[PDB]
């Protein structure tokens, strides 16, 4: 009616697919599939922006449903603010030798 | 926008040469065909 | 016919063409006025150093931008569609004439009573008689009775053509295998000219139409003499 | 939104924040000049005193130039605003763009 | 001072009457006397000279408003050069008439046109407004 | 990798402006001349 | 000396827009009045005056005498 | 049949810098050269056929 | 319809195999019978050289130019009628 | 009723610009009529209206080709 | 310091305008172009028949 | 090193060889129709076939062997296949429009009737109904294959996919036999034109769909599919349902209603 | 390395550059064909030959300008360079298939130039109507080569449309909804849906024409019960969506250019602009028989197509008034791209308004197949699609190349082109109202004055096209490298520098949900 013989993804996925599947099982998102959830964005509680290099582009949708996104480079160091709404972001570099 | 000064400035005389060559590149071959249309038409 | 430096339509020879001219005047003013209004705001938006660059609320002004155009379109479409259904109204023709397009000339058949038909070709420029019009005269004109509603049926024996007479507001495509009908009524005697209006090959520019509108009794004797 | 007085009072308060930082001074002025208005003297006074707390003389001068610029062809507005600010200009030692020759093309 | 292509991702200076306080100072590196001037700026501004005040402005910004908004003579070059090249176009048209186009048809000869004009009036071309309406059939001349 | 930056992200060289002028004259001039030579060809056949 | 008066400082772009969108409309109404008058009304009256006493047989006889027709000499 | 996908995964992930369409080895180069030769040779032949067809024949 | 069969619960290979062998392949076997019954030799109609049929505006690019691609001599006349 | 035939009148069955089926239908009606009349001994003069109408509307080449096809036995309408 | 427009702008405007008018008037009037203007108020009609 | 989930594809010669194969096929058809020669056309068909084979081979290398089809890449390929099928639906709609235009207003040349005078349609209850049962049955078996694969059952996936292909081949052999048996041809006016061009393009798509199912069959034999990742199979199934639906519209429109 | 990079590309910027170079070369072919048309018509009589060589030139003029210059530049060139950058994506969804959409175009253009070289060319009109395009009135290979050119261009664009739709739906940052994508990305998504649905119907129609010409089908031949008018419906069911495909990416570039040089962070009324483009795309599929008002359709069909064609003015008007509302209050920067966009707003509005005249079928009886239609569509194409292309090319040339143009020469170029195109096309309205037909190699003498002026205008536009080539040469010859660009917070495609590296967004942007 039924038997086996078909590999599973656990058995046979490879390469990036396998990395994404193993990371997800750990609740981790090294390949940026999910949208990060904002913090309150104050200077004490900045949005923490991970990166593998010294700077990353941020898009800030300052209020819900704005159609305009405000884009800027966030660099390693002191938190920076969105130039439209002032909400704070801080770069958290490093790894993928992760 | 802002930009650096030219790395290889094109002086007025060089612009006149590039502009003349560019216009002749379009005008001479077409001008040659149209000048000779009667030649192509009456055999 | 058209005359040199002409800007608008040929004067109307039929009441339908008159209606089209007034409907065009109505529409063109609107075209004027909108094109002028646009250019004038444009120029108002571009001629002040005052600024306001923060986010602007769109909803109120979009109501005006949709509703006033919609009203303008209804003010064009109402007279437009009155004319369309007027031209389609039943009228009772007194005569039917067919024209067949060919490469490159028209034939005409008037077979209500007798089997009258003939071909109509452009007069070559080197054979024009003095005073005749280059590319527009034909050897055998389409003689027709003035002040009478005539049914013209149009078809083709080869590729598409299109039978047009601008001063009567007429253009009906000539399609092989199809018989298209239009109505013609000239308010005046005279010579009314048109030109083939669908690309049809090497001499598309050189197969014109010339209607000759005369009193019925002259049309009758002409018809008899053409048998 | 609010009355004109409430709008003005929110901006006066923004600039009067004692420990306003340089980023906030710039954000405030670059936001304010997006509006359809020339800021009232009392807003400009509070921005000029924020420049003083931030030891930034040049930005005080630039704010006076952007008041003139926002008035467009209404050439009566800037002299009126400089008139109303004269006590604060004298108290803080702020020279106007014209006194500095910075109105010359 | 000098801006570099490899600085493209860093905050940059801009003279924009709509963005009066840009994100960085026009000059960040200071000489010994420029450092001393920024220290003096911490004290009362009434003690700064007019030249010190202008120096502080030109460290912070590049051009003033009057300078960045100045008008220019560029319109004369644009309109003059566009007229030149439109004039150059008429040389091409002169060349095409001379070497490309042959004679136009004989229906444009003056006598043909006078006869054709009479025949258009005899068949009352455009008699309501366009053409024959402009002829006076009673006086046998063009309407004044 | 491949070259990056101004003048290097294009399939033609801009290292010499006169060799460039020649290449641009050949490229845009051949497109503009083609229809005249096709007309010449259609006239010369019949 | 005299102090200067306080001028209006707010809404100057909106005020200018208000004033001119009105002038643009008032003008569209004035141009429509000239347009009806100089082109459309003029046409109607040219056609009505042409046909009011028009005699199509007299027009035909004129044309016929001028030699323009194939079917009528 | 036996599942030999792991062997192919090791082959195609070998760190040899080869693009994927030549990574299976020498037979890929051969098939690529055949395909590209027939395409380029056919394209020249098509141009020849245009030259021929562009003129009337006796 | 619900059609006339009836089962669900969250879905399955066993059911789709049951539909393939118990409904789909039987229907093909029945239609294959029905077609077998009505197969072979119908009686070709008189040839009539109708002008809307057997169109030839350009010869076909194979054969002698006058035969259609899957020409069946028994039932496809040429423009001049059935072949020998 | 109708002598002083001038042309084919308006026919509510064919009120649109495409009048091809008006021509075809009258040609069929005429010839169907004439076959019925020539058969049953009666008079083709009764078919006259269809004859005038199709002669008025139909292009001469369409009538000529349909007549050749009726003679050839390849006319595809039912008469 | 004066740029290209301050130094050459007046002469480009004057010379381009002068040149443009001169060559278009010459082209329009001196080389045999047939503009075919209206006969109205221009042509004396002549017997044709 | 990227930190998004998308696939940066290695530079490839197949787009160019595919474009050239299209130049060779079309200039080849022009040579065949006008200059009596098949040479360019067979060179183009051969290079089109080589291109298709190496390009899809490389997509299998990239996915099954190299792991670049993360879920975000697979979701793209889902949308791509759906959009491709929609374009093919609109291509068939043009032929359906032509069929209904000519059959709803049959011209005098046809006899003013549909089917035209002189046309003797096939009986839709004979081989056409058989073909309908065949493609419907194959949509049932292709669904059994899909559920077997999701349930991890190799033998029954292969058995059901082989049945599906066998029925695709049955329909194609039955259609070829019907084309040879039919007493009307593509030259038999607009009836033959609509009939053979609309069913002929449908037959080509049944051949393309069957080839795609055979590719999936050999990949399944080589264990490429997992019980959760097998988009080639899904795409071939969606294409196969499209070929069945188009057939049902042809059967109702041309064979049944147009008889 | 050169062959791997430029013939085997899988990179959206380099493929975009290939499309812009192809489109520029096609634009010179199409300009030369446009000058041969106006040389034939610039004095009365015959210059070249009869209407066959003339209408081979007119036919090729249209196909070159539409399929080899506008579509490759707007969708293949600006779409590929800008869409992935505007959404932070690392490339297109199918970067290898994207390169085949590009490489199908040289062969499609080769087929079209072969059609003109063999026999007597395809002198059919770009509509390719039968029976003039059938195998009795156009015997021999020319029209088949044209059909095959169109099949290759159609496959290229259908596969491009699948690529763009998939990329725009699937490859945005996970926080970005489709209501946070820029207007030019929406304009390319909607154009791609129009291409996906319309091109297959043209492919069906031209394939039917190919089988009537070569396999003895009779879809359009009444002798077999076919109908020439069925081809017209199938052609124009694609042909009306095609003109909205030509202009929509233009509208997306105009929205960016107007917003940028008004010093605004956003266009006025963004959701109205999305609604207007979706409405114009939807209505553009239900109006096609406005190209057929003289073929003999019933009066009620003619009433419905008049009304439905006019309705498109409502959403089109919303976009025009919203570009004026975006200028309102702007800090206006009179750059040469802004001049192009302002020329576009006014000249597109004139041509849309003469489109509304033509929508009235009773007036279209007299205007159809005359130069009034030629004037309508050249104000929306030569003064709308071309001016959006030139605005986007001068705005984004420093992004693509890293070098700046000379803005004074670019303004001179805009001035000459604006005079030229208006001299060329404005008098064609008078020629159309007074009755001059389309597709004529010569005209009755009365039409001479306006044809002479229109031809003089066309030479002014030729001077502008020549100068454009010199201006591009001068920028590459001087190499003034870009330093800072304004407004990058609301123009993401600039934020990677000029030109951006070969791989961008290898680390995607960070966008939170909030
Ligand atoms: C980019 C190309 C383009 C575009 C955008 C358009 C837009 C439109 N066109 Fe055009 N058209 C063509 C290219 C284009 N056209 C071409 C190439 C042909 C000829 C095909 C051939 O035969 O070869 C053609 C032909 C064509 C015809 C057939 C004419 C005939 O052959 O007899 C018609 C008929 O309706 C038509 C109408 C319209 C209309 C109503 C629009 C509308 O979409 C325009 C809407 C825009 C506006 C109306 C302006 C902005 C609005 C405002 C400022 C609001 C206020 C306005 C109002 C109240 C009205 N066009
Ligand atoms: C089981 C069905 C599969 C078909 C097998 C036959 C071979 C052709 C393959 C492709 C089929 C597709 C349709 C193409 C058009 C015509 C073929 C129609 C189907 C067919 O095979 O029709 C046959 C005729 O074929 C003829 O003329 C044949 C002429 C063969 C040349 C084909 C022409 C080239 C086609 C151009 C295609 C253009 C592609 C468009 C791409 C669109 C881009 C977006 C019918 O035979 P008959 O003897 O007339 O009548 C039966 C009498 N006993
Ligand atoms: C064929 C049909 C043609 C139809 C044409 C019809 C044209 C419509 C006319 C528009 C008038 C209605 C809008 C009036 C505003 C004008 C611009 C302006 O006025 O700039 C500002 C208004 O903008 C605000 O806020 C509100 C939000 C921003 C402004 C919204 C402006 C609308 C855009 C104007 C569009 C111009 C282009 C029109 C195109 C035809 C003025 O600021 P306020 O004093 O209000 O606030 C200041 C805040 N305080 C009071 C708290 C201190
Ligand atoms: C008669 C000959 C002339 C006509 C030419 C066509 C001939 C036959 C072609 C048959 C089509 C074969 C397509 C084979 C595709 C194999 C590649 C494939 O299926 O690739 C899959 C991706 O899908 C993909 O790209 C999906 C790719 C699908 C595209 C194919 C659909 C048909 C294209 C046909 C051309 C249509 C012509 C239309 C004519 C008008 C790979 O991903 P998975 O399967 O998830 O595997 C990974 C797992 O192993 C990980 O665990
Ligand atoms: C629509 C696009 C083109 C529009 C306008 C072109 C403007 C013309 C540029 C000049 O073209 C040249 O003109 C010469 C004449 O001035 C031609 O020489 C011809 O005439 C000379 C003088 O008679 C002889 O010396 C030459 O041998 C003979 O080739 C020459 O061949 C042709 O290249
Ligand atoms: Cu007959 Cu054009
Ligand atoms: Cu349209
Ligand atoms: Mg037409
Ligand atoms: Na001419
Ligand atoms: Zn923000």
């Amino acid at each position: 009616a039924s038997g086996g013989g078909v590999p599973t993804d656990e058995e046979q996925a490879t390469g990036l697919e396998r990395e994404v599947m193993l990371a997800a099982r750990k609740g981790q998102d090294p390949y940026n599939i999910l949208a990060p959830k904002a913090t309150s964005g104050t200077k004490e509680d900045p949005n923490l922006v991970p990166s593998i290099t010294n700077k990353r582009i941020v898009g800030c949708i300052c209020e819900e449903d704005n159609s305009t996104v405000i884009w800027f480079w966030l660099h390693k160091g002191e938190a920076q603010r969105c130039p439209s709404c002032g909400t704070h972001y801080k770069l958290v570099p490093h790894q993928l030798a992760h | 926008i802002t930009a650096k000064p030219a790395k290889t400035p094109t002086s007025p005389k060089e612009q006149a040469i590039g502009l003349s060559v560019t216009f002749l590149s379009f005008l001479l071959p077409a001008g040659w065909v149209l000048y000779h249309l009667d030649n192509y038409k009456k055999s | 016919m058209a005359y040199p430096m002409q800007l608008g339509f040929q004067d109307a020879t039929s009441p339908i063409m008159e209606e089209l001219l007034h409907f065009h005047d109505h529409t063109l003013m609107i075209v004027f006025l909108i094109s002028s209004l646009v250019l004038y705001i444009i120029s108002l938006m571009l001629t002040t150093k005052l600024t306001h660059t923060s986010t602007m609320d769109a909803q109120e002004v979009e109501t005006i931008w949709t509703i006033l155009p919609a009203i303008i379109l209804i003010l064009i479409a109402l007279p437009s569609l009155r004319i369309l259904y007027m031209m389609d109204e039943i009228n009772n023709p007194s005569l039917t004439v067919k024209t067949m397009g060919h490469q490159w000339y028209w034939s005409y058949e008037y077979t209500d009573y007798e089997d009258l038909s003939f071909d109509s070709y452009m007069i070559p420029t080197s054979e024009l008689k003095p005073g005749e019009l280059r590319l527009l005269e034909v050897d055998n004109r389409v003689v027709l009775p003035m002040e009478m509603t005539i049914r013209m049926l149009v078809s083709s024996e080869d590729v598409l053509h299109s039978w047009a007479v601008p001063s009567l507001g007429l253009k009906t495509d000539a399609i092989p295998g199809r018989l298209n009908q239009t109505t013609l009524m000239s308010s005046r005697p005279g010579l009314y000219y048109g030109q083939c209006s669908e690309i049809c090959g090497s001499n598309h520019s050189f197969m014109p139409i010339v209607l000759e509108l005369v009193p019925l009794k002259y049309f009758e004797k002409w018809s008899a003499s053409m048998l | 939104h609010e009355t004109d007085e409430e709008f003005d009072a929110r901006w006066v308060t923004y600039f009067n924040k004692p420990d306003i930082d340089a980023w906030e001074l710039r954000k405030g002025m670059n936001t304010l000049v997006g509006y359809d208005l020339v800021p009232e003297p009392k807003i400009i006074d509070a921005a000029l005193r924020a420049c003083r707390r931030l030891n930034d003389f040049a930005s005080a001068v630039r704010i006076l130039e952007v008041v003139k610029d926002k008035a467009g062809p209404h050439k009566e507005i800037y002299p009126y605003v400089i008139q109303e600010l004269r006590p604060t200009l004298n108290e803080l030692g702020i020279s106007t763009p014209e006194e500095l020759g910075l109105d010359k093309v | 001072s000098v801006v570099k292509s490899e600085d493209y991702a860093l905050p940059s200076y801009v003279d924009r009457r709509d963005y009066p306080l840009p994100d960085v100072a026009h000059v960040k590196n200071l000489s010994a006397s420029q450092k001393a001037l920024k220290e003096k700026e911490k004290a009362s501004w009434s003690s700064l000279s007019i030249d010190e005040k202008v120096e502080l402005y030109r460290l912070k910004f590049k051009e003033s408003f009057a300078e960045m908004n100045r008008s220019t003579n560029e319109w004369k070059t644009v309109v003059g050069a566009a007229m030149f090249f439109i004039g150059f176009t008429a040389l091409l048209l002169i060349w095409e008439k001379h070497y490309v186009y042959g004679p136009i048809p004989h229906t444009f000869e003056e006598e043909w046109v006078a006869k054709q004009t009479k025949r258009m009036l005899d068949m009352k071309v455009a008699p309501i407004q366009g053409f024959s309406a402009k002829w006076d059939y009673d006086k046998n001349e063009w309407k004044k | 990798h491949y070259e990056e930056g101004p003048g290097k992200n294009i399939p033609f060289s801009v290292e010499n402006k006169w060799r460039l002028l020649a290449m641009m004259t050949l490229f845009f001039g051949s497109g503009f001349a083609a229809p005249f030579f096709i007309v010449r060809h259609q006239l010369l056949k019949k | 000396s005299t102090a200067l008066a306080k001028p209006q400082m707010r809404g100057l772009l909106a005020r200018r827009l208000r004033f001119h969108i009105v002038g643009a409309f008032m003008v569209s109404l004035g141009f429509a009045t000239f347009y009806k008058f100089a082109v459309a009304e003029k046409r109607k009256k040219a056609y009505a005056d042409f046909y009011r006493n028009y005699d199509s047989m007299k027009d035909f006889e004129e044309m016929r005498k001028a030699g323009i027709f194939q079917s009528a000499k | 049949f036996e599942n030999r996908v792991a062997e192919k995964q090791k082959l195609f992930q070998e760190d040899n810098g080869l693009p994927v369409h030549l990574k299976g080895g020498a037979t890929d180069n051969i098939l690529y050269r055949v395909t590209m030769t027939l395409c380029l040779g056919g394209t020249l032949y098509s141009l020849y056929c245009l030259g021929w067809a562009s003129f009337p024949h006796k | 319809a619900s059609a006339a069969k009836g089962d669900h619960g969250g879905t399955g290979a066993r059911t789709w195999r049951f539909l393939t062998f118990g409904l789909a392949l039987p229907s093909v076997a029945l239609c294959t019978l029905n077609s077998w019954l009505h197969s072979g030799h119908r009686e070709r109609p008189a040839f009539i050289p109708y002008h809307h049929l057997r169109i030839r505006t350009k010869p076909f690019s194979w054969g002698d130019g006058n035969h259609t691609f899957f020409h069946n001599p028994r039932v496809n006349p040429l423009p001049t009628g059935y072949e020998k | 009723k109708i002598k002083n035939y001038q042309t084919a009148p308006f026919d509510s069955r064919f009120p649109n610009q495409n009048q091809t089926r008006n021509c075809w239908q009258n040609y069929l009606d005429f010839h169907r009529c004439e076959k019925a009349m020539t058969a049953k001994g009666g008079d083709v003069s009764v078919c006259e209206w269809y004859r005038r109408v199709y002669k008025s509307l139909c292009p001469i080449s369409w009538v000529s080709t349909w007549d050749d096809r009726r003679a050839e036995g390849t006319f595809p309408g039912k008469i | 310091a004066p740029d290209f427009h301050d130094k050459y702008g007046n002469a480009v405007l004057a010379s381009g305008a002068t040149f443009c008018v001169a060559v278009w008037v010459y082209m329009a009037t001196q080389i045999g172009i047939e503009w075919n203007p209206s006969p109205v108020g221009r042509v004396t009609p002549k017997e044709w028949r | 090193h990227q930190t998004h989930a998308y696939h940066m594809v290695n530079p490839s010669p197949w787009p160019l060889t595919g474009a050239l194969s299209a130049l060779l096929m079309t200039s080849g058809l022009t040579m065949w129709f006008h200059f009596n020669s098949m040479t360019l056309l067979m060179i183009g068909l051969t290079t089109n076939m080589l291109t298709m084979y190496q390009w899809w081979r490389d997509v299998i290398r990239e996915s099954t062997f190299q792991g670049h089809h993360t879920p975000a890449v697979q979701k793209g390929l889902r949308y791509g296949m759906i959009l491709f099928i929609i374009s093919e639906v609109l291509f068939f709609t043009g032929f359906f429009w032509a069929f209904y235009h000519s059959s709803l207003a049959p011209t005098p040349e046809l006899g003013g009737c549909w089917p035209p005078t002189g046309i003797h349609p096939l009986n839709p209850l004979e081989v056409p109904l058989l073909n309908t049962s065949v493609l419907l049955a194959s949509g049932v078996s292709i669904t059994w294959a899909h559920h077997s694969l999701m349930e991890g059952d190799r033998k029954h996936m292969l058995q059901a996919l082989f049945i599906t292909i066998t029925l695709g081949v049955y329909f194609t052999l039955l259609q070829a036999s019907e084309y040879y048996e039919a007493p009307f041809t593509i030259s038999d006016g607009v009836y033959g034109s609509t009939f053979f061009v609309a069913t002929g393009f449908h037959g080509l798509h049944v051949i393309i769909g069957s080839t795609f199912l055979i590719v999936c069959f050999f990949r399944q034999l080589k264990f490429h599919f997992t019980s959760n990742h097998h988009f080639g199979f899904e795409a071939a199934a969606w294409y196969w349902h499209f070929v069945d639906v188009v057939w049902l519209f042809l059967y109702v429109s041309i064979y049944w209603w147009g008889s | 390395m050169f062959i791997n990079r430029w013939l085997f590309s899988t990179n959206h910027k380099d493929i975009g550059t290939l499309y812009l170079l192809f489109g520029a070369w096609a634009g010179m072919v199409g300009t030369a064909l446009s000058l041969l048309i106006r040389a034939e018509l610039g004095q009365p009589g015959t210059l070249l030959g009869d209407d066959q060589i003339y209408n081979v030139v007119v036919t090729a003029h249209a196909f070159v300008m539409i399929f080899f210059m506008v579509m490759p530049i707007m969708i293949g060139g600006f779409g590929n360079w800008l869409v992935p950058l505007m959404i932070g994506a690392p490339d297109m969804a199918f970067p290898r298939m994207n390169n085949m959409s590009f490489w199908l175009l040289p062969p499609s253009f080769l087929l079209l130039l072969a059609s003109s070289m063999v026999e007597a060319g395809a002198g059919t009109g770009w509509t390719v109507y039968p029976p003039l395009a059938g195998n009795l009135a156009h015997a021999g290979a020319s029209v088949d080569l044209t059909i095959f050119s169109l099949h290759l261009a159609g496959v290229s664009s259908i596969l491009g449309a699948i690529n763009f739709i998939t990329t725009i739906i699937n490859m945005k940052p996970p926080a970005m909804s489709q209501y946070q994508t820029p207007l030019f990305v929406w304009s390319v998504m909607i154009t791609a849906v129009l291409l996906l649905l319309s091109l297959p119907v043209l492919a069906a129609g031209i394939t039917m024409l190919l089988t009537d010409r070569n396999l003895n089908t009779t879809f359009f031949d009444p002798a077999g019960g076919g109908d020439p008018i069925l081809y017209q419906h199938l052609f124009w069911f694609f042909g009306h969506p095609e003109v909205y495909i030509l202009i929509l990416p233009g509208f997306g570039m105009i929205s960016h250019i107007v917003t940028y040089y008004s010093g605004k962070k956003e266009p006025f009324g963004y959701m109205g602009m999305v609604w207007a483009m979706m409405s114009i795309g939807f209505l553009g599929f239900i109006v096609w028989a406005h190209h057929m008002f003289t073929v003999g359709m019933d009066v009620d069909t003619r009433a419905y197509f008049t009304s439905a064609t006019m309705i498109i003015a409502i959403p089109t008007g919303v976009k025009v008034f919203s570009w004026l509302a975006t200028l309102h209050g702007g800090n206006i920067k009179w750059s040469p791209a802004m001049m192009w966009a302002l020329g576009f707003i006014f000249l597109f509005t004139v041509g849309g308004l003469t489109g509304i005249v033509l929508a009235n079928s009773s007036l279209d009886i007299v205007l159809h197949d005359t130069y009034y239609v030629v004037a309508h569509f050249h104000y929306v194409l030569s003064m709308g699609a071309v001016f959006a292309i030139m605005g986007g090319f001068v705005h984004w040339f420093p992004l693509f190349s890293g070098y700046t143009l000379n803005d004074t020469w670019a303004k001179i170029h805009f001035a000459i082109m604006f005079v030229g195109v208006n001299m060329t096309f404005f008098p064609q309205h008078f020629l159309g109202l007074s009755g001059m037909p389309r597709r004529y190699s010569d005209y009755p003498d009365a039409y001479t004055m306006w044809n002479t002026i229109s031809s003089m205008g066309s030479f002014i536009s030729l001077t502008a096209v020549m100068l454009m080539v010199f201006i591009i040469w001068e920028a590459f010859a001087s190499k003034r490298e870009v330093l800072t660009v304004d407004l990058t917070t609301t123009n993401l495609e600039w934020l990677n520098g000029c030109p951006p590296p070969y791989h961008t967004f290898e680390e995607p942007t960070y966008v939170n949900l909030k």
